[PDB]
């Protein structure tokens, strides 16, 4: 079975600038070489056939080159819209087979998080837990520190975090800091506190209210 | 006759050069004065796939139809119960690369009737000797042939 | 348009079969291949096989021949894919593509199918609001369920500029929980309807939660 290999595995790059992705099959394919888009959440798009032939309606900033084993495919002038994970596909033997791919992510300039916090609802408290929401909305990079204070008192292990992909739109990032407890330790404390450290704020951000 | 390997085109020399197929003149348009340029071929030994459902595929240059014409009767003659099968034809879609010959109805991508793909490369053979300009074993699933313009 | 309708999501327990669909429309089914492509965090995408309606010719890659059936039914323009005798291995994502004649590489994609392989029983979330500067922050807690996925629109998909639905994380509990926020004007709040529709096919969990301030 043919092997296709992939690199690199991902690019950082930023709107306007070149991308450049191999492919090398372990054995020649003559021109039978595909390349696919995959945006997040979504199938496959069909991009490039017979490794240079754009697909109808697909922009001309994507190119493809090669014939025998080794394929270059290129975006002449990225978009905010083009991140996605690439994928080429040999179809010279049987079984097609796919490259690993390549994960494009859009460098934009630094963007502060909005935040936001949520009490646990009433609905969720009559159960016997409470979930406690810290919203940092459509910010870059994607590094950003968390805590949650409880009375003051910084907590451990009782919060995870989750990080949408990057917005096609304005290249962010927003994530969600989900602090849980049991309604009984939820009811000991007044204080709720979400703090925000990220490097497009001139200092941490608190976001609180009093149960 | 020997079949065309694949990938290989007859004559060995690119689609659009001077002893091939020759140049690319430009886009014919349904709305346009070069439309009736185009003729229908209704041969009933010839399958057309219809793909866009406009009986598009159907309309080409007089010489893309006396070398379609020719196709037919060498393709019956080689198996028979098979016919020449059409699957793409004159575009008005763009479903081509730029300046395809589709655009000029001077080309078609053709198989056998029954889609055996192993008879593909003695097809390709079989368009050569009906006298298209330029033969191109494009893919396991077609054969590319082109005409010179009128 | 050219469409191709997969089925929904599956749980299926180790060692049972699951058969997932894919119906065709926009075009001739008969006419065109139609090819399966599995898509698994272990082994990125892997084409499975292909059937060829208009002849009943199907292809199997080796590695898929104890695995995978492929059938159709021209009447319904349906493809099916049976695997059989599941394991770990097996939960992926499943596709149906089809090609258009010019070579074994695919125009048009199924949405895919989940399939998850686990002895868990599926479980249905439970939907809280996250209750509500010119911009205001409001959302659904989609908490405790099982397995993945879970879909969350807004006002019946009217609503998508501003919407953020994050990733799932597995809790301690083995079940799943995520949030889906989204970010309004202030001022249209009372005014205007905030509704998050919230679909677990799994559990046949359908939740269409108001948020009020």
């Amino acid at each position: 079975d043919i092997v296709m290999t992939q690199t690199p595995k991902f690019l950082l790059v930023s709107a306007g600038d070149k991308v450049t992705i191999t492919c090398k099959a372990s054995q020649s394919v003559s021109n039978d070489l595909t390349w696919y888009q995959q945006k997040p959440g979504q199938s496959p798009k069909l991009l490039i056939y017979y490794a240079s032939n754009r697909y109808t309606g697909v922009p001309d900033r994507f190119t493809g080159s090669g014939y025998g084993t080794d394929f270059t495919f290129t975006i002449s002038t990225v978009q905010a819209e083009d991140l996605a994970v690439y994928f080429c596909q040999q179809d010279y033997g049987s079984p097609p087979t796919f490259g690993g791919g390549t994960k494009v992510e859009i460098k934009r300039t630094v963007a502060a998080p909005s935040v936001f916090i949520f009490p646990p609802s009433d609905e969720q408290l009559k159960s016997g837990t409470a979930s406690v929401v810290c919203l940092l909305n459509n910010f870059y990079p994607r590094e950003a520190k968390v805590q949650w204070k409880v009375d003051n008192a910084l907590q451990s292990g009782n919060s995870q975090e989750s990080v949408t992909e990057q917005d096609s739109k304005d290249s962010t990032y927003s994530l969600s800091s989900t602090l849980t407890l049991s309604k009984a330790d939820y009811e000991k404390h007044k204080v709720y506190a979400c703090e925000v450290t990220h490097q497009g704020l001139s200092s941490p951000v608190t976001k609180s209210f009093n149960r | 006759l020997t079949p065309l390997a694949y990938k290989q085109f007859i004559p060995n020399v690119a689609e659009k050069t001077l002893g091939a197929s020759g140049r690319y003149e430009g886009k014919i348009s349904r709305n346009s004065e070069r439309f009736k340029e185009l003729t229908p071929n209704y041969n009933p030994d010839i399958i057309f796939k219809d793909e866009e459902n406009t009986g598009a595929d159907r309309l080409m240059t007089q010489r893309c139809k006396d070398k379609l014409n020719a196709l037919a009767i060498s393709v019956m003659n080689q198996w028979p119960g098979v016919k020449l099968r059409v699957t793409e034809g004159w575009d008005e879609d763009g479903h081509h690369s730029e300046e395809s010959l589709h655009y000029e109805g001077r080309a078609v991508d053709i198989t056998t009737s029954d889609r055996d793909r192993s008879k593909y490369g003695m097809l390709a053979r079989l368009a050569v000797e009906a006298g298209f300009d330029w033969v191109y074993y494009e893919s396991k699933a077609h054969i590319h042939c082109s005409v010179k313009a009128e | 348009q050219v469409q191709l309708q997969q089925s929904g999501p599956e749980l299926v327990r180790p060692g049972v079969s699951v058969k997932i669909s894919c119906k065709g429309s926009g075009y001739t089914f008969i006419d065109e291949a139609l090819h399966w492509v599995k898509q698994s965090h272990a082994e990125s995408l892997e084409w499975i096989g292909v059937i060829r309606p208009y002849s009943g010719e199907t292809n199997y890659n080796q590695k898929f021949k104890d695995k995978a059936t492929m059938t159709v039914d021209i009447s319904s323009s349906t493809a099916y894919l049976e695997l059989a005798r599941l394991t770990s291995e097996d939960s992926a994502i499943y596709y149906c593509a089809r090609d258009w004649e010019r070579g074994d590489f695919f125009d048009y994609w199924g949405q895919g199918t989940l399939v998850t392989v686990s002895s868990a029983s599926t479980k249905g979330p439970s939907v809280f609001p996250l209750a509500p500067g010119g911009t205001a922050a409001l959302g659904c807690l989609v908490k405790d369920y099982f397995p993945e996925p879970v879909t969350v629109s807004w006002n019946s998909g009217a609503l998508t500029s501003g919407v953020h639905t994050f990733p799932a994380v597995l809790q301690s509990s083995g079940l799943y929980s995520l949030s889906s926020v989204v970010t309004v004007p202030s001022s249209s709040l009372g005014t205007q309807t905030y509704i998050c529709n919230v679909n677990h096919k799994p559990s046949n969990t359908k939740v269409d939660k108001k948020v009020e301030p």
